[PDB]
């Protein structure tokens, strides 16, 4: 069959290769229920797209900061810097605005999950065709896909779906690495990369100080 | 604020809990295996019924006025006197 | 149905033909038909009371903001009226109790038996005032002297009354909570929000978000 | 996964989750609002 | 047909009907046909605006070598009004005129042949044409056949779009006009390219600073003038 | 078919039946036929009162500027209530309210039932002609023979001038609120230097 995460091991029997990024990886069998599988597919897609946006918004400002062009604060300090530099914008007001806007869009996504195509009735400002949804976790339409990269050809859509899911998984692992590297070095990720590129034989996890708590 | 407002708060929460339990029992009575839902909880149904217990006094007072809150004495078993 | 309060949700079937219905009953309070009739009447009475109250607060407040008149604000208007009132407090309360006992018993009796207050002998000769329209919460008679319920736009006016009523109810509760949290008038609150909407809202009044419940308020500050 | 969620729906597991939530809510209320004796603020 | 990459295969949604169709769509942006028509109109208007802009930049750098085209708005003439706030009137006039003409063009696109009549004089009427190619009074003379001229137009427009991107980026990295940068490249070909003053290796990175100031004070407005993604420069 | 936006879709309930029908209803405000009839009557009433208001504001403005009027025309239209007349402000409002009550109750009785109020109440021989539109009366309201000779064309001119007058009166109201100047002063300031004295710049200077 297809390529699997553990060569020589059969894929999970509830994973038949229809979903993008299906490598048969479910050792805990969390996706046995098809409805729970659709829910977890939406979870993986939302997590991966959020991670991709977050990793880009961490990396490109940090790359620009490393070159000396700008002085954008590191990702672990940007909330503090924003609060100290914006006394007229309280934290609670910003949190309330974020919560109501995200609640609107996520409740629309949730109600589409419960009943697909139900947001297509024109109740939101007359939007009908763009809120119908192409597949589970893939809305599409003229609003979410304005360049029409999903409406061209089927094979192009499957290729882009594979690209999206694999880059999303890579970005999720990258954000986990960001957390672990900040907790171990106290520096940004591009700072860590520059330190590794400067002298890679001595700049390792074994020399940060916390991954190996002993002296050695 | 020492006893009276705590009395109102407790009575509201206690009626909430009792009405949620009654609604769950009545809903489970209509199933094919009514005893099954009493020890294997229908968690989505219990969460939906539990959230609906906020409006318990309106529904309970209506059932009291309608006569549907109480079982008739002819339908309840008793011991010989 | 005027619409759906939650697009995509399954609206209850008993709210299909009501005026001002968006299918909103997540607590299933109106599932019983008798409860639904009683709550339709209750929503209409609350709506009209809030409508008149919000008018009597906002229109004097807007005229004061424009400088047309100088009337006392709504949270203190009881004090200045009672000092210049020829009728003192206790007899005003007693008269209000008597009058509202009479008129609300008449309204209640019409709710229980529709058209009963318009039959012969229901009043002392003046029962034609209250013949009723045969509809729950829409009395007519003296209460519709211009007779615009017989017009073509009766159903649109029912929808207009209910939606403005819900807006007025939320507006009066907003007035009360805004006074209890900020201590100022409603137009003052509106002008403070318009001057600096990021910093002047409920998140900075010191009441709506208690400090003990939200420890991050004192931490994430300049 | 269906059988595992059915086991989590059994009465002692549901009781454990519910009483953990209720006890935690009471504990965190008494932590955030220490010594509540009367309804006064 | 002529392909952007000879020996390659054109995508199936580019048959060759459009002018300048060389089978270049590796991302599949035009695979939707209505999106292809909209993007064809967008490419035409972008090409014509870039052609006019490149010609104007070249002419007004030849005519006035003392005025930077990037900074030309700060030293622009004011033939209308005796106040520094007269720019807002010119902005309003331009917004009205462009709203009218672009609504006319857009409604020609959505409804072909609807905007062919003069709204003032009902005798004047544009003849029937294709979408995006009005003709009539807009084209009093056509020196040659239409298809070859369309190919010439789209080729010159793509060259002008690339040229305007080059003009902008060279203005950021050199702080000077196009032909002055061309003369500096002709003086020292080996030491004036982008490969000369910009090198990134894993060890270190050398990034040329941008000579355009980050902001300017235009009658108390403080217009921001950010260098375009200067943190991502090589 | 003439329209406000050529090449765009027209609502199905606007088919040229109404005078001045250019299909302009982006909000779909008049959908039920009864609401559309009320809005036609309201457009006619607001437009005619706006035509009268535009004439009355423009006549005073040139009289005050040229001095051809008196001290009354010297005051602005928004300050004309501070002028002293023979009667105080309270009584004039009451008598005009009574006269308007009579006139508009007659008009509304025609609106509810066409042809109901067509006879002189005190003269049984003086009656309006039959076939009267709710918004288009006859008889003494048209003392000259003007309703022959393209009635359809004259309705279009009426509604056009009515819309222009409504926009002009709204411009009077808004320009008095922002600039605090009479309409002729605003026209002269625009004709002084239009590229800096317009809605842009002035409102940017106001801020
Ligand atoms: C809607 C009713 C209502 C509300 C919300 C208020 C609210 C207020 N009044 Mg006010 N009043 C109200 C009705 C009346 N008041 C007054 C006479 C005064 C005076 C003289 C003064 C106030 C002042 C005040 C303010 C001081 C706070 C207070 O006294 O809380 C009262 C809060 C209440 C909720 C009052 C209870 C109203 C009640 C619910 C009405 C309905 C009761 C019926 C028996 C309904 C029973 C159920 C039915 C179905 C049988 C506050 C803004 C004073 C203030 O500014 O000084 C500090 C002030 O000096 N009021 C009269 C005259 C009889 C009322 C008539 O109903
Ligand atoms: C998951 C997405 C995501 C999140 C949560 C953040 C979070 C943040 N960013 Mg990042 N970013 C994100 C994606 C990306 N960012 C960037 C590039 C940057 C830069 C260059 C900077 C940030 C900064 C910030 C901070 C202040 C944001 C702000 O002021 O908004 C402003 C929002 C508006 C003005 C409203 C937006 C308009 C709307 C249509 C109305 C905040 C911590 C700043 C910083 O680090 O600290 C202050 C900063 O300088 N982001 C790129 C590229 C992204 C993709
Ligand atoms: C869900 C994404 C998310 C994550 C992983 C974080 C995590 C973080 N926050 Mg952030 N926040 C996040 C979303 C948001 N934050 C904030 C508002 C803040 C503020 C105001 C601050 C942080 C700080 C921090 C950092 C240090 C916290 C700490 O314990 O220091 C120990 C840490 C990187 C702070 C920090 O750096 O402490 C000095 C800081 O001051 N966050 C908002 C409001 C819009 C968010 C919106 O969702
Ligand atoms: C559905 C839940 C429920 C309701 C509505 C009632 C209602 C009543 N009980 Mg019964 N009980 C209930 C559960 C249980 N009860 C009892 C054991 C008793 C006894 C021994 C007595 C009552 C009596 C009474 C009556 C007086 C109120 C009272 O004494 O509360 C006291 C209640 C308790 C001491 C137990 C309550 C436990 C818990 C708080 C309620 C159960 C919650 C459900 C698990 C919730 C599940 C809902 C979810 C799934 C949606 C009233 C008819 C008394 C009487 O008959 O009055 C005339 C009486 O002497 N109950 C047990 C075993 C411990 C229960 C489980
Ligand atoms: C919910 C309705 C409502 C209530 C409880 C009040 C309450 C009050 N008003 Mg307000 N108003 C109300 C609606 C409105 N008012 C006003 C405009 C004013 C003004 C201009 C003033 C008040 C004043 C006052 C205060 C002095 C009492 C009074 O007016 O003398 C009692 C008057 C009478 C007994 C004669 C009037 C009888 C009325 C015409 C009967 C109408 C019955 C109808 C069937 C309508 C019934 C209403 C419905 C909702 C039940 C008192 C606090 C005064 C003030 O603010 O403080 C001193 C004052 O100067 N009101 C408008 C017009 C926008 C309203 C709508
Ligand atoms: C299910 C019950 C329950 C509820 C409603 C809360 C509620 C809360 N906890 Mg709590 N906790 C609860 C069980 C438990 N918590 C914790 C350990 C913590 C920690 C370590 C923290 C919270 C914090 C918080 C707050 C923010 C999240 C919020 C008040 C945080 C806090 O106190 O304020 C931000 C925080 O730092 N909880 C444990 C492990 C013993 C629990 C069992
Ligand atoms: C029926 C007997 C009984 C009653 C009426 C109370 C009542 C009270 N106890 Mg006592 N307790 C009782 C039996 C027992 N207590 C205790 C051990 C304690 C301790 C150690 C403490 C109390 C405290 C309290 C207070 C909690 C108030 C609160 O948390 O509000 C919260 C209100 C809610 C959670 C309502 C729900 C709102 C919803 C979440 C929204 C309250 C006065 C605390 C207090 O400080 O003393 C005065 C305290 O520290 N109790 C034990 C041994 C396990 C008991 C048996
Ligand atoms: C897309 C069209 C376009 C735009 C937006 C501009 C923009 C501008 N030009 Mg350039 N140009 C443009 C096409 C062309 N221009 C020129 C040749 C010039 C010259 C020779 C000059 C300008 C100048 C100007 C400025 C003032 C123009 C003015 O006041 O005219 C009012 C009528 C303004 C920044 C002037 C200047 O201020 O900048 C150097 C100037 O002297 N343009 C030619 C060749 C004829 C074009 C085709
Ligand atoms: C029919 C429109 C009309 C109205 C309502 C008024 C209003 C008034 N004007 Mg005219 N005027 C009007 C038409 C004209 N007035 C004048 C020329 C004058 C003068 C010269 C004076 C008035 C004055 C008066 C007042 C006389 C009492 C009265 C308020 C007098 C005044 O303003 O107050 C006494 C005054 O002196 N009017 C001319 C030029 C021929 C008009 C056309
Ligand atoms: C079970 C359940 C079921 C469902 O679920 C629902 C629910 C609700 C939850 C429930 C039901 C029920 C029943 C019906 C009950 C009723 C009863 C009786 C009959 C009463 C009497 C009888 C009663 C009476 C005697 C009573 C009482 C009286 C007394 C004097 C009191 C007093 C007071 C109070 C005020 C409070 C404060 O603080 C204090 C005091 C001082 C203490």
């Amino acid at each position: 069959d297809r390529q699997v995460w553990f060569p020589g091991n059969a894929p999970a029997p509830h994973l038949d290769g229809s979903l993008p990024g299906d490598f048969g990886f479910d050792p805990l069998s969390l996706g046995s229920d098809p409805q729970l599988l659709k829910w977890f597919q939406q979870a993986e897609l939302v997590h991966g797209r959020t991670a991709m946006t977050a990793v880009a918004g961490i990396l490109f400002p940090a790359v620009a900061t490393k070159a000396g062009v700008v002085n954008i604060p590191q990702w672990y300090d940007a909330g503090s810097v924003w609060v100290q530099n914006n006394p007229n914008f309280p934290f609670a007001a910003l949190l309330f605005i974020q919560i109501i806007l995200t609640g609107w869009v996520e409740t629309k996504r949730w109600l589409d999950f419960k009943n697909p195509g139900s947001q297509a009735d024109g109740s939101f400002l007359g939007v009908t065709d763009d809120f119908k949804g192409v597949a589970n976790g893939y809305p599409g339409g003229k609003l979410f896909d304005p360049f029409g990269l999903s409406r061209g050809s089927e094979g192009q859509l499957q290729k882009y779906q594979e690209n999206e899911i694999k880059n999303g998984r890579l970005a999720m692992v990258a954000f986990l690495g960001f957390i672990a590297q900040h907790a171990a070095t106290g520096k940004g990720p591009i700072d860590n990369l520059a330190d590794h590129l400067a002298n890679p034989t001595a700049v390792t996890f074994a020399t940060n100080g916390v991954s190996l708590p002993f002296v050695h | 604020g020492e006893t009276l407002i705590p009395t109102v708060g407790f009575l509201y929460i206690a009626g909430w809990i009792g009405t949620a339990g009654r609604d769950y029992l009545i809903a489970s009575k209509g199933e094919a295996k009514p005893r099954e839902k009493e020890y294997i909880i229908d968690v989505p149904l219990a969460l939906k019924i539990s959230a609906q217990g906020a409006g318990w006094p309106f529904r309970v007072i209506r059932e009291l006025q309608k006569g549907t809150l109480l079982e008739k004495d002819s339908n309840i078993t008793v011991s010989p006197r | 149905k005027a619409g759906n309060w939650l697009p995509g949700s399954k609206t209850p079937a008993y709210l299909e033909d009501l005026p001002g219905s968006y299918g909103f009953d997540p607590l299933k309070l109106g599932e019983d038909p008798a409860s639904l009739k009683w709550y339709v009447q209750s929503e209409l009475v609350h709506s009209r009371f809030a409508m008149a109250a919000v008018a009597g607060i906002l229109i004097p407040e807007v005229l004061k903001a424009f400088g047309a008149v100088n009337l006392p604000v709504w949270y203190e208007a009881g004090k200045y009226a009672q000092e210049s009132s020829p009728i003192p407090f206790n007899t005003l309360i007693a008269l209000e109790i008597f009058a509202f006992n009479f008129v609300e018993i008449k309204r209640w009796q019409d709710f229980k038996k529709p058209g009963s207050q318009g039959e012969e002998g229901s009043f002392v000769g003046l029962e034609g005032f209250f013949k009723g329209t045969g509809e729950n919460g829409y009395p007519g008679g003296v209460f519709d002297p211009l007779g615009l319920s017989k017009g073509p736009g009766y159903e649109a006016m029912k929808l207009r009354e209910i939606k403005n009523g819900r807006l007025a109810m939320l507006a009066f509760i907003g007035f009360a909570s805004q006074y209890l949290a900020t201590g100022k008038g409603p137009i003052e609150n509106l002008l403070d929000h318009l001057s600096n909407p990021l910093a002047n809202n409920f998140t900075t009044n010191g009441t709506s978000l208690p400090a003990q419940a939200h420890p991050l308020l004192s931490v994430l500050k300049p | 996964m269906k059988n595992f969620t059915t086991y989590l729906s059994t009465a002692p597991v549901v009781a454990l989750i519910w009483f953990t939530f209720t006890a935690g809510l009471l504990i965190e209320i008494n932590r955030f609002f220490p010594d509540p004796l009367v309804f006064s603020f | 047909r002529a392909l952007w990459l000879p020996g390659g295969d054109a995508p199936a949604h580019l048959d060759g009907s459009l002018p300048g169709d060389f089978g270049f769509d590796p991302l599949g942006l035009g695979a939707d046909p209505e999106r292809l028509a909209w993007f064809a109109e967008s490419e035409r208007v972008h090409a014509r605006w870039a052609m006019l802009a490149v010609a104007g930049i070249a002419v007004q750098e030849v005519v006035r070598p003392d005025v930077f085209w990037y900074e030309a708005a700060l030293k622009s003439p004011m033939p209308f009004g005796n106040s520094p706030a007269a720019i807002l009137g010119l902005v309003a006039f331009e917004l009205f005129a462009m709203h009218f003409v672009e609504v006319r063009r857009a409604y020609d696109f959505k409804n072909p042949g609807s905007q062919d009549q003069d709204p003032i004089f009902s005798n004047n009427k544009l003849p029937k044409h294709e979408v995006g190619y009005p003709g009539g009074i807009f084209a009093p003379v056509i020196p040659g056949d239409l298809a070859e001229l369309k190919l010439k137009e789209i080729k010159n427009g793509r060259l002008a779009m690339l040229a305007f991107a080059g003009f902008v980026m060279q203005a950021q990295v050199t702080g000077k006009g196009p032909l002055a940068s061309l003369g500096d490249h002709l003086s020292n070909p080996i030491g004036t390219t982008i490969f000369s003053k910009a090198v990134v290796i894993p060890g270190q990175a050398i990034v040329p600073p941008c000579m355009i100031p980050s902001s300017v004070e235009y009658h108390g407005i403080t217009i921001p003038t950010p260098c375009f993604l200067s943190g991502l420069w090589p | 078919r003439a329209s406000w936006l050529p090449g765009s879709e027209i609502p199905s309930y606007l088919k040229g039946e109404l005078p001045g029908d250019f299909g302009f209803d982006p909000l779909r405000l008049g959908e039920d036929p009864a609401a559309l009839k009320w809005y036609q009557q309201a457009e006619l009433q607001n437009g005619r009162w706006a035509m009268l208001a535009a004439a009355g504001i423009l006549f005073v403005d040139l009289l005050g500027h040229l001095g051809a009027g008196g001290p009354a025309a010297a005051t602005p239209w928004f300050k004309a209530s501070d002028f002293t007349y023979f009667a105080p402000t309270s009584t004039l409002f009451i008598v005009e309210l009574l006269l308007f009550a009579w006139v508009e109750v007659r008009r509304y009785q025609d609106m509810v039932k066409p042809g109901s109020t067509n006879q002189d109440p005190i003269f049984s021989q003086y009656s309006l002609p039959s076939g009267n539109e709710p918004g288009y009366p006859g008889g003494i309201f048209d003392p000259l023979g003007y309703s022959k000779g393209n009635m359809a064309e004259l309705k279009l001119k009426e509604i056009k001038n009515a819309r222009l007058a409504m926009l002009a009166v709204l411009g009077f109201f808004v320009q008095a609120k922002t600039t605090g100047k009479t309409p002729l002063d605003s026209l002269s300031s625009h004709l002084a230097d239009p590229w800096s004295n317009n809605v842009f710049g002035i409102e940017h200077a106001r801020l």
